[PDB]
Parts: C-alpha cells; structure tokens; sequence
RNA sequence: UUUUUUUAAAUAAUUU
RNA sequence: UAAUAGAAUAAGAUAUAAAA
C-alpha cells in the first residue's frame, strides 16, 4: 500500500465506502479501511480538490471524527482553496462536514452554501439532487437557496428531465428538511406519472413514504398513491408492508380496500418479521387508530420469539402500542421488561419517558427496569418538555421510587417549566395523583404553584 | 458542441401571434420539450444547456447574441436590443459557466453604423457568405470583409455578399449548406436567387441543390465530424423525401406553435463550440467517431 | 433498527462499547495459539519482585506509532477547539477551560483512537499478567501527564495504591510508556528500591504538597513521611531516576515511591500510565468507583464495560 | 558508533537542550544530506528532536528554498514536516521584495491561500510604477503558476512589462509571453500586443524561447495562427539541428494550428524521427499522437516510432497505455509485438486503473481478434463487476461494449450494468446499445428489465436510421419483449423512410412491420 | 393542464 | 546554489401541525 500515491488511496477509500455501504457491511473492510486511512497524510504533495474531497469525505463516514489530522488538513485545504471547489465537488464537501459540529466546519458549510445559493440558475438534472441531498443531511435553515433550488428543479422538470431515483433522492430530500412547497411535490408526482412503467415498487415505496411525512393535506394524490399501490402488494417484502403501514397512517385517511390486503399480505409473511417490522406496525395502527385484534395476535407472537433482537426504540414502540390497544400478554411484558433492564443505556431523552410511562399504565411492575430507568433518567432529565417531565414524574411516582439523587432533576426541570406544566389540561388528573404520593413536603415550591 | 436553449415563459406566452393568427400555450410547452428531447437524442451535441424562463417571448430567440466564424466568436451590435441587454448577460454566465470562452469580441459594436444580426451569414465551405439586406449595411460588410478575409494559396478564407429584397428573411433561414456538399435552399424566389449567386460567385464549383417546400424550417449542424441530421418540420413531407434521397438523416419535429410567432428552429439554438486549454505541449484525448481495426475484420 | 445510509459505518458514541480492539496501530490482535511469542524472560519478574520495578529490554512500539500517539496526547488539550468525546473523561485539567503548565488526563481510553488500542498491546499486558500470577487482567485506568517547556512542575512522592483505597484487595501494577525521551532534566521517573515492603504491604501518609515552590523542596520532601529504619535503607539505596526512550516501558508496582522530575528542556514532555488489576478483586462500599460508571454493592467482583477484560490465560 | 564527545553532544540535541536557530538546522541538514558518516539520517531520535528544534525557530531568516528542502529532507527520513506559512507584511513593512516574497514562499512550500493572494494583490496595486521592471516579469511568473482569477492585474502587470520592451531580453520576453497565455481570462487585445512583440526580435530567440514561445502558441489556439507561422519560417533555416523537445512541440502545434501548408509539416516530421530516439516517455507518448492527428503515419514512420516505444513499453505508465493502443488502431500497418507488449503491462496494473481507464481500454480491444484469447478478458471482467459503482454512463458503455465484443459471458455483470445504467438515465441511443448487446448473449432478462428497456427505446425510435432500427429489433426479439408501443414506434418510421410494404421487403422488417 | 422571482434596505429598545 | 503540470465520474427513511 505504501507505492499508492494520494490519488489511488482516494479512489480506493471511495471504492470501499461504496461497497460498504451498499452490498453488506463485512466488519473486515471496514477494519482495513480505517488502519489505512490511519497513516494517510496531504501534505507536501499537490492534489486536485476532488481528491481531497473523496479523502475527507471516506474519513469521516468510517467514523473519523473531527480530531484526526486526516480530517483537519482536509479542512484546513477546504478553507484556503475555495474557488477550486467547484459545483461538483461541493457535495462531497458538504456531505463530509455534515456530521462535524466545530467552527471549521460550519465556516465551511456556510461557504459552500452560498456558493450554491448563487449559482442555483446554472444547474442541471444531477447537481441540484446531489446538492440538494448533501444539503439534507446536514441540518441549516437557507430558505432562499432551498427556494432557488426548488425553482430550478421545477424548470427541469417541466421538461422531464429526471428519473425515478431522481425523483426518490428529491422528495426525501425536500421531506426531510421540512420545506412545505405544494408546487413542488405536485410536479414531482406529475413526473413520475409520466414516468409510467419505469417506477418499480423499490422506486415507489419511498415516495409514498416521503409524501406521506411532508404531510401536505391533498387528499387528491393520496388516493391515487393507494391505488397505484394496490396492485403491487402481492410483490412486495415485509419490509415495504411495513413501510406502507407507517405510510398510509401518516396519510390520516381511511382506506379499507387497501388496508385488508395488506393485512393479509403481513399475515403471509409473519415469519419474516424482525422486531423492527412490528414495532413500525404496531405504531402505525396505533396511529391511524384501527383496531385489528386478528393481526394484532400473530404480531404479539412473532415479537415474542426475537425478543434478543428488540433495540431501545423498538422496546419503546411496542410496548406503548401493546398499551394504548388494552393488549395483555404476560410473557411478552415480563421479557421486555427485562431486556429493557439490561439495554437501560440506549434509551433516549424520550423513549425512556415513553417507556416508563407505557409500563406504569397497565399494572404491571418489575423492579429489575423500575431500578434501571429511575437510575438512567438523571442523564435525559435535562432533554425534556413539560408534559414529558409529567409523565416521568408520575411513571417514577407509581414505580414507588424517593431516592432524592434522582427526584432533585426532575424536580428542577418541572420547577423551570411551570407555566406549561400546569397549563396541559389533558394531565390534570395525573398532577393530583403525583402530589397524592410525595405530598407537600416534598419540593414546597412546587406546591405552592400547584395551589395558585 | 454545446447547444443552448430557452424555456418559455407560459405566463407572459402572447394570445394572439403578429398577423392575427391564434396561438395555443399548452401545446407550445408540449412543442419545446419535444424540440429539447430531440436534441438530446442527437449524438452531435456534447451538451445541451436550458437556460431559466425570461419573461418576455422574444427571449426565445437566443440565437440573436453572437455569431461563431472560424475561432472568433463576434459579439453582435447591440442597436435594435436595448430591451434585451440583461439577457445578454445572463446567456454569457451560462456560456461562462459551461468553461467557454471569458467574453465576446467586440469588433462589431465599436464600429460606427454597423448593423448587422445572426442570422445572415451562412458558414460555407471555405469561408462565410454574408447576405445584402436591410437588416445589415455595408459598413457590416466592409468590418467583415477587413476582419477575416484573408487570400492565399492555402491561408484563405472568403466573404461572399449575397444579395437579397427587402422582404426576404434573414439568409440562415432558407439558404444554407448541409451535408458536406448538398445545398438546401427554399423552393422560393430567394432560395433559387442565392443558389445562383453563390454559383457564380465561385465558379467551377460541384455541389448538388435541394430544393424544400417554402415555409420547411430547417437546422443543420454543419461541421467536419459531417454529422447528416437534418431537422426539419414535421408537416412536409416532400422535404422529409428529398432530404432522404440525398443520404441524409431527416429528423421530424413538430415545430407549429413557434413557427406562428415567427421564431424558427435555427434562432432557437445557440450552438457553440468550446475546447480545453492545454498547459504545455499536449494533446487532449478526443472521442472515436469510426470503426477501429479494419485490416483484421 | 434502521441506520441511515451515510451513518452505517460510523463508531459508537464513546469506544467503551467498541468490544475487541481496532486495527490502528498494530491491526488486528494475535490468533489465540499466537500469544506466546510476547512472553518476557523470568529474570525480569525476579528483578520487579525483588526491586519494585523493573524495564522491559525491548521498545514496546515503532517510532511511526510513538509519533502518531503524541499527536493523540497534542489533540487531547487543545484549549482553543476542545477535543470531541471531551465528556466520556473520568477528569480532565481543562475542566477550567483554562489548563495550566501541567495537563493531566484520566480514561482517555474511551475518547481516541489508539490509545484504546494500545490498553490491548500484547507485549505489556502479557507481562504484566505474568506479574499477577498468571491471571485474567482488566484495565484499572489511564493516565496521560503532559509538561510545558522551561515552567512544567513535578508531582512529588506518593504511592499509588494510596488513591486506590476504595479497592479491597493489593492486586495492582502500572505500566508507565514514554512517549518523549526523558531525562532528569524532563520528568524523568525516580524510584526507590525495595519501598513496596516497607510497611508491611502498608500505605505511608500523604505528603504535604505546596505549589509555587523549587523542584529541590518538592522531591525532598521525602524525609517527612518516612522513619528512621526506612531512613536508612534510603541512605543505602537512595532514589534512583531512570532514563528511557521514545518506546521504552517500565513496569512499577503498586507500593513502591514514586515521582517525577520537572521539565526544563525546551520542548513539552510526555509520558503515559496504565494501571492493570487482577482477576479476584472486589470493592468495599456501595456505590460507583469512578465518576459515572456502573455502581458495585459489598464485595462484588469487578466487571462490566467500564472494566474490560484485556487478556485471558485460556 | 558514537565516541564521549559525539556521543555527550547527540544527547544534548535529542533532548532538545540546544536552542537552534533556522540557518544551524539548514546546515546541519546539508551536512547530513552530503555525507552519510556519523549515521544522522539512521537516528530517529535524533532527527525528532531536530524536527522539534525546527519547529520552534524563526524561519523567515532563510530563504524560502531552503525551508523547503529541510521539510523535504525530514519528510524523506518519515517524520511530517511542514513550514510555516508567511504573514503579510503590514504598516511599515510595504515594499515590493517582500510582497513578492510571499508570492514566492507561498508558490516553493505548495502552501496556496485565496485570501493572501487578495490581500497581498489589494496592496501592492498603489506602488505598481515603483517596481522594477525584473520585478515585475517577477510578479507575473508568480501569478501565473498559482492559478490566480484575477486576470485584470495580470493584464495591468502585463501592460507595465509592455512600455519597457527594450529593457527586456529574449528569455523575459519569452517568459512574459507563456506566463500570459497560462492565465485564463486575459484580454485579446494585450494578447495580440504581446504576441506582436513576440513576433520581432525573433532571430534573438533561444532554444529556450523557441520553446517558450511553442508552449504559449498551443497554449493559445488557433486564432494567433498568422505569428505561429512566422516562427515555422524562423525555424526551417535550423531544422536540421534542433532539440528533440523542440521537435516534438513543433509537431504539437502543427496539430493543434489544424496546419495546411503541407511542406513544412513533411520536413519537420521527417526531421523529428530522426532523432526521436532521444525523446522521453511523455514527449513519445505526444510525438506518436500528434504524427497520427496529422495522417503522416506512413509504414516507415509507424515501424521506427513503435521500435522507439517498444523500450518504454515494458514499464509504460497506466495514462500512456490506451492513446498508443488507440494509435495502433485506424492505420494499415501491423504491430503484433506492441499490442502484445501493451496487454501485458495492462494485465499488471489491472489493480490501479481507474474506471475511465479500464473502459477505454476495453473499449479498444473490444474488437480486436487476438485479445479474446487472453487472461486480461477475465480479470478486466472482474475488475469491472468490482467497480461498476464509480462508472459514470460514457465508461459503462464503453466497458460494456468492449467486453461484449470480447465474447466474455457472465449474466450477473451484465444484469448489474443494466441496472446502474436504470440508474441514470440514457441520453443517447450509443449509449443504451451496449446494455442490449450484453443482455442478448445469455439471451433472458427479467421481465421488469425487459419493460424498462421497451420504455426507454421507444422514444429513441424516432430518429434512429433503418440500421439502428434493424438492430434494436435484433435485440428486443432476442431478449423477448412484448409490449406494443414500442413495435408500434419502430414500425412507423420504417414506413416514412420505405412507403409502404412490397414482396420485395426483407421478411423480418416485414415481421416488424406487423407489429408483433 | 398551468400559475415563482432581480434592493446597499437599518427607525423596534433597554438596564438583562 | 537549487521549482515543471496530464485524468472529468449520480444512493434512497430522525417518533409533529386547517382550504382554485
């Protein structure tokens, strides 16, 4: 590897991060390249901008964070040499200081969208994706250049100039960074209508899902995503089932005709479900409010046999739909519990509330998660609102819990926000019972605001 | 090859053409994307450039900028176009953009009467032939005529002027060469009348004449990769079989709406050819256009 | 769950929960019949047993990797763009967010990379199982020193199991690298032979440091913590500095004094330490050990993440 | 082995006891460069504590050279060296030699920086009639290598060099001229005074300028063709003693100048392979392409210039494989050895080729008879399944094409290259052929893959001619393709180009045209 | 079926 | 005491919100 000049490390560095992150994730090449990109330098060598890009941007995605010298020459060219990153290397920058919070990389994130912000007029069909997507993984708020962008995208369009997988990158895109543009996503879908037949149901699923999460209030294209669905179910995987549920209950409308056969399409598939397709399922119902009991059994089952699968959100989301439905399966409970128990470190700022609070309803305690979430909530305290901090008062006021080093965080923080706190109707009853447990004494101030 | 083109404007898209005729917005959009598909779909053009939507109509006529003769790119006087200056500009960014050239000669504009338009010169074998109307003067003629003719036994180029009435459109779109020798001229008074000029012009010259229907725009990239497609308008037929039996390629477009504003194929492309510096003695690699290995098989 | 597309290949949030090692340094680990080719001479295990301490004969790294590990030990006190990962620190001198002429860094096993590699290099914790009678060994903790030039101070003595009270049992060694060449002029590292059975196996009182004071006063304060016996086994074997290279190791055991000198070079001094515990070790009270890690409760053996297990005699 | 002396004094400099200022470190790194005794290149603890010393020392004292031949010499042993940037000069400090220095330090350590180039150009615009006139050709060679935009202060520069055309000499003129044609966005108009200057003093020139001069005109292009041909005059009195690079750059012109006069070509080519054996790989590479865009590769011609290369064939770069592969193509003359030569240093570096340079070169074996029986269709298929992820669609077509021609049979690279090419869509029916053909050896597809093919023929089909139309039906028969819209589209333009059916018609349009 | 734009803009208020 | 350049290339789910 050591007669590999700058140019073929790059070039080999982009070849392993394509063949990582699509066909498997082999732990060997990733292992092989990080012990390469760990004794890799630019320096007194001259290399072009593309080179230097692929080098930093193979880098950061294999988990080089923003300390390494690899990465901080490659910033600091980036910086120096501004002109020579063009329109087409300006996405692989982007895409590299997306993840990097430091003020070399917001310097240059905000460079490179300027740059872009003048130049929107002179794109075509693959630059405003490209750029548009790189834009999307990191999180900034330039409403002009996402205007601009929008309108020449709208141009193109007009004359077809995009296909099925531009179509998919561009939606998630736009859905991704909230920008709520009917105009848009009206001739995206007029696009891939006109696409007809080239958009197959890999290329269709994510559109839907897209569309749905804008959540635009068309009923007129909603309906016509569900029938154009209609007659792909019977070639879809459980995934993509999963995914259409999730789907059609951000959607908010009722179709039955659809829902039955994918019903009966999941019910075909049961043994094919991970944890991750019921979770997403039940959430979906839980969401768009039906209640199947038929289905509802078979994925209670199903969940009961991968339970060593089960992920903190995917614990979470089980466990409160199984919740709000009135569902009662003992076995399944009792081993959520203790797998929860023992991954009490993955649960987020809010999982863990969601978690604590859908186990506190139902009469069922365990003492193995009550010790371990009570514990864990001193570290999400602090990343919490008003009626979360509620319910993780009352959820650790049933678990029978007073140890003051966990009470005096979650005390603080419903103390800063009062006002919310005791403005949530929906809770009221859920405050007499807290103060019905610790009474008075405890936290007096409080009291006092619950009095007024 | 570049070729650059104008979306229109479906806002501000006239109702009424000059002459009274009527006009139908939806099928002009429909018309310009097949016109752009069409030209993607020729393996001439490197690129094809879409510029973004101008409000007025007569942004459409793109071709009107600047004309190519050999290597210079002459920038076109700017006496008649005041309105159309900021459009200029922004059809030079794209041009700038795609790595041509910085900016445009400006022979033409610091000379002193000289009105001329793209549209009269005609890039012959040899040379350009310019047209005598009323659109352009002889001081045009003359700045020509001492800017790029040039005698010699092998260093030549030649102007010819080529006379023409008052109510003949401009030359480039009736008169002019496909093809590596066939003329196709408009079976019209001033199509014969410039086929015999240019013959006598330059006697002794072999080159077969084709004559069109009148009103069959047409648009041929003439250049030395002898690329034969030939677009033209889909109505005629007639054309579309002469075209054919001459060993051409004839490519139908449906070319209504844009033909009753009286804009025609050839000043709705902007064609353009750019090529790289080249740092130190070098030879860029440049694309195959033959078969390779002839003696073997 | 589901990883984004451009998320895939990522690390954990902290390297605790990296199980193994990378390959950054020396790739991948030896196969498990590989392991016997790190073992260390007998004479050297007489020689700590006898002396307290000892050096093992050979650099424990290439001058590539030393290289690579000062720029880690650079990065990690940087004081203008402060070190991602800062927060996984047991402690840290720039919790100030001013530092000082002495930078001194605890559990950075869990913030870089390499120097969570190096906890697993074979050629030290082979050693150093040998000296805990052939046992499964876990990591205690890190430790980086870093010294300014011209101003860097010296910490004076102490004994290492004095800061380690909340441990049960004596069953302890640390391993000290030297990522710069040192001398007595720069930090160099002064021992006293035969000190670590001294007491009986017990801790001497602390000493009494003041700052702001020569390095002459700080290393002879020695004469205040020791008595009159001790007093003459020091004038017969006074304290020793030993000078090593820029991969030299040097292994010391928990019970024997121990300082370092001050940095009057031109250049900043580096040197790092790793404290290895054996297998049947168990705590005293209830509660955690070190900030934020998992609490232990009565004589419970010591495990989790938080303590991985670096080598196995099995 | 170090005596007390020499050993006391490693010691003090490995513990970085010794304050060294930049020119004892410059010395003691020429020493060491020099001779080899005492072992300083075999210490690293040695050269880390000299780096440490370098690192903390005031480099503005020496010259920016020799900065930069200490990072060098520390970066040949394995240490990261790098020297510190320069800071722009300010209140007080103006003057032209050290805004010029900056230019300099900042051109020799490969340290560019946007920002300084602006500040510095923003400052040194007031004292420009100041300056000297060696300064200023100076400044303009300094721009001009660091690829500077801002092309009006070049032009200022450029004018200023102008008003003293008689203090400057040949090799100034020379220098200024190539200078100015580098930068991009230069005026025509100091262009054409330049090259006017150029164009007398010309006898003055030296091998040198004339090369200078060769370098600016191919620089250029075709528009300053009239001086270009002052200087083929000029040099048709020396022909017949003249440098091999100055040859090989005549004949770079004369292709890009697109030359008529043919005389002088003759002459010169017949001049240049004279000597050609003295010409370096890359002016090789140049002379052979140049020879064969001018149509002079005559048998003798082609015989001694393979002869030439055969040298470097054995170890030729992977970027000077395909342009001499194609040049053995489109001529009449055999070069078995070579092609044989070439495809063997191609199976050797079958591991760094990039993706453009892998299709290229499949592309022109594709139709070559002895290539098929060789390891190199194999490899190359493999290392084209490998990265079909970083080809864009001109290399996926060519690569495809070539191993299709080449009868390499795998149904699995050919399924992936189809779907890669769904991926992004195809602009040009030269493009889409390649798919087709790779798809038709194993003869099934999907019938998803099918649909998508029919869909994006169909719209080609209206300006393709009867052979394309011929062929796309060959194709679409042999993978089985149902749908009606598309055998519709090709019917249509078969009857615009034929009228309508006759006995006569071949059996298979006359299939195609019932639109089955 | 289609509907979008091109300024150097500088006047809020406070003891946080 | 120290100055020579070549390549053009596209992956895709973070637990929210009222009217031609």
């Amino acid at each position: 590897v050591s007669h590999l000049s700058a140019r073929n490390i790059a070039t080999e560095a982009l070849q392993m991060k394509k063949l990582h992150q699509e066909r498997g994730g082999n732990p060997m090449l990733a292992q092989q390249a990080r012990r390469v990109l760990f004794a890799t330098s630019i320096a007194g060598q001259n290399l072009d901008a593309r080179s230097v890009a692929l080098l930093l941007n193979t880098a950061v995605y294999f988990g080089m964070e923003s300390d390494a010298k690899l990465v901080r020459e490659c910033i600091d060219y980036c910086l120096k040499n501004d002109k020579l990153i063009t329109v087409d290397v300006l996405p692989i920058v982007v895409t590299a200081c997306a993840t990097l919070k430091s003020r070399d990389a917001r310097e240059v994130i905000e460079m490179q969208a300027q740059k872009a912000a003048r130049n929107a007029k002179f794109l075509d069909a693959k630059d405003v994706t490209n750029i548009i997507s790189a834009f999307s993984k990191t999180g900034i708020n330039h409403e002009k250049l996402f205007a601009f962008l929008s309108r020449r995208v709208q141009t193109l369009a007009r004359v077809g100039e995009f296909e099925a997988a531009h179509l998919v990158i561009l939606a998630n895109a736009f859905s991704r960074l909230r920008y709520r543009d009917k105009f848009l996503f009206g001739a995206i879908a007029r696009r891939a209508m006109s696409l007809r037949e080239r958009v197959t149901v890999n290329e269709l699923v994510p559109l839907i899902v897209a569309f749905s999460k804008i959540g635009l209030k068309d009923p007129k294209l909603s309906k016509r995503f569900a029938t154009k669905a209609m007659e792909y179910v019977d070639q879809m995987n459980a995934e993509q089932v999963a995914s259409m549920f999730m789907a059609f209950a951000y959607f908010g409308i009722r179709y039955d005709q659809l829902f039955g056969v994918l019903t009966n399409r999941a019910v075909e598939l049961i043994d094919e479900f991970n944890a991750q397709y019921i979770s997403t399922t039940l959430n979906a119902f839980q969401r768009i409010g039906i209640n199947n009991p038929e289905l509802f059994d078979n994925l209670a089952e199903r969940a009961l046999a991968v339970v060593q699968d089960h992920d903190a959100r995917d614990i979470s989301k089980t466990v409160t739909a199984l919740a709000h439905f009135g569902l009662k399966d003992e076995e399944l409970f009792k081993r959520l519990a203790s797998h929860a128990a023992s991954i009490a470190d993955q649960f987020d700022a809010m999982g863990l509330v969601n978690t604590a609070h859908a186990f506190a309803r139902t009469n069922f305690l365990q003492q193995d998660m009550a010790v371990a979430l009570s514990e864990r909530s001193v570290y999400v305290c602090r990343l919490l609102d008003a009626g979360e901090t509620r319910r993780l008062l009352w959820a650790l006021a049933k678990f029978q819990v007073r140890d003051p080093k966990i009470l005096t965080p979650v005390f603080n923080r419903c103390l800063a926000l009062h006002y919310d706190f005791f403005a949530d109707p929906t809770g009221s009853e859920e405050i007499e019972e807290i103060f019905d447990f610790y009474g008075p004494n405890f936290c007096p101030p409080l009291y006092q605001l619950y009095i007024s | 090859l570049h070729a650059f083109v104008r979306s229109p404007h479906y806002r501000t898209i006239p109702s009424a053409g000059p002459n009274g005729i009527v006009v139908n917005r939806d099928m002009l959009v429909h018309q310009f994307r097949d016109f752009y598909k069409t030209l993607q779909h020729c393996s001439l053009v490197d690129k094809v450039h879409l510029m973004s939507e101008r409000p007025s109509v007569e942004a459409l006529r793109v071709a009107d900028q600047m004309v190519s003769i050999g290597a210079t790119f002459l920038e076109m006087p700017l006496t008649g176009m005041e309105h159309r200056a900021t459009e200029f500009m922004e059809s030079m960014r794209y041009v700038r953009g795609a790595g041509g050239p910085s900016t445009l000669a400006s022979y033409l504009q610091d000379t002193e009467n000289c009105r001329c338009n793209s549209g009269d010169v005609v890039c012959l074998p040899n040379g350009i032939a310019v047209g005598h109307g009323p659109r352009t003067n002889a001081v045009a003629h003359t700045t020509l005529k001492q800017l790029f003719e040039v005698k010699d036994d092998q260093f030549s180029f030649d102007v010819f002027t080529l006379e023409q009435e008052g109510d003949a459109p401009p030359l480039g779109d009736y008169f002019g060469f496909a093809g590596s020798n066939v003329l196709l001229t408009w079976k019209d008074e001033h199509g014969l009348l410039a086929v015999d000029q240019y013959q006598q012009k330059q006697p002794h010259t072999e080159m077969n004449v084709v004559y069109l229907e009148p009103g069959c725009h047409f648009l041929s990239f003439y250049g030395v990769d002898h690329t034969i497609d030939v677009l033209v308008q889909k109505g005629y037929e007639r054309s579309m079989d002469s075209i054919a039996a001459a060993g051409l390629n004839p490519i139908p477009v449906q070319w209504s709406e844009m033909d009753k504003l009286g804009i025609s194929m050839r000043a709705a492309v902007l064609p353009l050819k750019f090529f790289k510096a080249n740092v130190g003695g070098m030879l860029s690699r440049n694309k195959s256009r033959g078969a390779r290995w002839q003696t073997h098989q | 769950s589901y990883v984004l597309k451009f998320l895939r290949g990522q690390l954990p949030e902290d390297l605790k929960d990296v199980n193994g090692a990378l390959g950054c340094l020396y790739g991948t680990l030896p196969d498990v019949d590989e392991f016997g080719q790190f073992v260390i001479s007998p004479d050297v295990v007489n020689s700590f047993h006898q002396f307290g301490y000892v050096k093992m004969p050979i650099p424990v790294l290439d001058h590539q990797q030393i290289d690579k590990l000062a720029d880690e030990v650079n990065e990690l006190a940087n004081n203008v763009e402060h070190h991602p990962k800062t927060e996984r620190l047991y402690a840290t001198s720039l919790a100030d967010l001013t530092g000082g002429p002495l930078f001194f860094c605890q559990g950075q096993w869990r913030a870089a990379w390499g120097m969570h590699d190096l906890i697993y290099l074979p050629t030290i914790t082979v050693a150093a199982s040998q000296i805990l009678n052939n046992s499964l060994v876990r990591l205690w903790y890190d430790e980086v020193f870093m010294k300014a030039a011209r101003t860097g101070p010296c910490v004076p003595w102490q004994q290492n199991y004095a800061r380690w009270q909340h441990t049960k049992p004596v069953n302890h060694v640390t391993v000290m690298i030297a990522l710069d060449t040192m001398n007595k002029d720069r930090g160099a590292p002064c021992l006293v032979p035969g000190s670590h059975r001294w007491r009986e196996g017990g801790l001497l009182p602390p000493v009494s440091y003041d700052p702001t004071k020569d390095e002459a006063h700080q290393l002879n304060t020695i004469w205040e913590i020791i008595n009159e016996e001790e007093g003459e086994m020091l004038m017969d074997t006074p304290p020793v500095t030993v000078d090593l290279r820029r991969g030299e190791a040097l292994l010391i055991h928990p019970l024997t004094l121990f300082a370092t000198h001050g940095n009057r070079s031109l250049d900043a001094v580096r040197c790092c330490f790793i404290h290895y515990m054996g297998e049947k070790t168990y705590a005293v009270q209830n509660g955690p050990l070190l900030p934020h890690t998992t609490k232990f409760q009565a004589d419970a053996m010591i495990q989790g993440p938080f303590y991985p297990v670096v080598f196995d005699p099995a | 082995a170090r005596p007390s002396a020499l050993h006391l004094i490693f010691e003090r400099c490995k513990l970085n006891l010794v304050e060294f200022t930049a020119q004892d470190v410059y010395q003691i790194c020429t020493t060491a460069y020099n001779m080899d005794t005492l072992g300083m290149l075999q210490d690293p603890d040695f050269m880390r504590g000299l780096h440490d010393a370098f690192r903390r020392s005031d480099q503005t004292v020496i010259s920016p050279f020799q900065a930069n031949l200490i990072a060098d010499t520390f970066r040949k042993v394995g240490i990261n060296s790098m020297p510190k940037e320069v800071s722009v000069p300010e209140e007080d400090a103006i003057s032209p030699e050290s805004l010029i220095l900056v230019l300099r330090n900042m051109n020799i350590t490969k340290q560019r920086d946007e920002r300084k180039i602006n500040e510095v150009l923003k400052l040194m615009f007031p004292i420009l009639d100041e300056f000297s006139p060696t300064q200023l050709s100076l400044t303009v060679t300094e721009l001009a290598r660091l690829k500077s935009t801002n092309a009006d202060f070049v032009g200022k520069l450029a004018k200023r060099i102008m008003e003293y055309n008689d203090d400057l000499s040949a090799l100034d003129i020379s220098s200024a001229a190539v200078s100015l044609a580098y930068c991009p966005g230069i005026s025509h108009n100091i262009l054409y005074r330049m090259m006017q200057i150029v164009e007398e003093r010309m006898g003055e020139f030296q091998p040198e300028d004339y090369i200078n001069v060769l370098h600016a005109l191919n620089t250029l292009g075709p528009k300053f063709v009239n001086t270009f041909r002052k200087i083929v005059e000029c040099g048709l009195q020396h022909v017949e003693n003249m440098d091999a690079v100055t040859l090989t750059n005549y004949m770079v012109c004369f292709s890009t100048m697109d030359y008529k006069q043919r005389e002088h070509i003759d002459i010169y080519a017949d001049a240049l392979v004279e000597v050609a054996t003295d010409l370096s790989e890359k002016d090789l590479v140049m002379a052979f392409i140049a020879l064969q865009r001018l149509r002079l590769l005559s048998d003798t011609m082609f015989g001694t210039m393979a002869s030439c290369v055969i040298r470097y064939a054995a170890k030729m770069d992977p970027r000077n494989i395909a342009p001499i592969m194609d040049i053995c193509s489109t001529v009449p003359h055999a070069s078995d050895h070579l092609m044989k030569v070439l495809m063997d240093r191609a199976v050797e570096c079958t591991r760094i080729l990039t993706a453009n340079q892998l299709g290229d070169i499949l592309d022109i074996l594709g139709l070559y008879p002895p290539a098929r029986e060789h390891p190199l269709v194999q490899l190359f298929g493999k290392q084209a399944r490998l990265r079909l992820d970083l080809m864009g669609p001109d290399a996926l077509a060519n690569a495809t094409r070539g191993l299709a021609n080449l009868g390499y049979a795998d149904p699995e690279y050919y399924a992936q290259a189809a779907e890669t090419g769904f991926r992004y869509g195809f602009k040009d029916w030269t493009l889409l052929e390649p798919m087709l053909m790779g798809l038709s050896i194993t003869g099934q597809c999907p019938p998803t893959m099918v649909r998508v093919l029919g869909s994006h023929i169909a719209p080609m089909a209206r300006s393709m001619s009867l052979m394309e139309i011929e062929r796309a039906n060959r194709y679409l028969r042999r993978l089985g393709c149902e749908d009606d819209f598309v055998y519709k589209a090709m019917a249509s333009r078969v009857l615009q180009f034929v009228k309508e059916v006759t006995p006569e018609m071949p059996e298979d349009l006359q299939v195609l045209l019932q639109r089955g």
